[PDB]
């Protein structure tokens, strides 16, 4: 609202679902999609007739 | 605990409360189910709840047509049921052409 110049930390991320806004940090979104370190984890074996 | 049902005549239709009607779900209902761990230790019936649900479905399907009308059940089935009408509800559900799906707790028949 002043022109000027915004900077990475001067902004948030949001989604407006229905009639309500939800606000998160960049790192919050980047983190909520975290489950594991890279690499495969063996989950047992299955026949090549079921897939 | 009580009975705030839209229809409740006499002894039947008790310990049942139709919490919500048919409109757009928002964080209001999500909060409401997020904070309703209360027992309300008065177990009466389960079929009456489904009958009231389908009846209010027919009641509030005015000005808003629905292509698929759905009802889900979650009951321990440990309370005594009611046999007031069964064929009548079967006929009313066939004429309403709605396909219910029944869900049940862990009781089907180590660290589960």
């Amino acid at each position: 609202s002043t022109g000027g110049l915004l900077l990475p930390s001067d902004t948030k991320r949001s989604q407006i679902y229905g009639s309500r806004q939800i606000i998160l940090e960049k790192e919050e979104t980047e983190e909520l999609k975290r489950f594991d370190d890279p690499g495969l984890m063996l989950m047992g074996f299955k026949p090549l007739v079921l897939l | 605990d009580g009975t705030d049902n839209p229809l409740s005549g006499g002894d039947q239709y008790q310990n049942i409360t139709v919490h919500r009607h048919l409109m757009l779900p928002d964080f209001d209902l999500l909060e409401d189910i997020e904070s309703k761990i209360q027992p309300g230790s008065q177990q009466a019936d389960f079929l009456d709840a489904l009958i009231v649900s389908m009846d209010v479905i027919q009641h509030e399907t005015i000005g808003k047509k629905f292509e698929k009308r759905h009802i889900e059940i979650f009951t321990d089935l440990s309370s005594r049921f009611s046999k007031s009408q069964l064929d009548i509800i079967i006929h009313s559900l066939k004429k309403c052409d709605i396909s219910l799906q029944f869900f049940l707790p862990f009781s089907l028949g180590g660290p589960f």
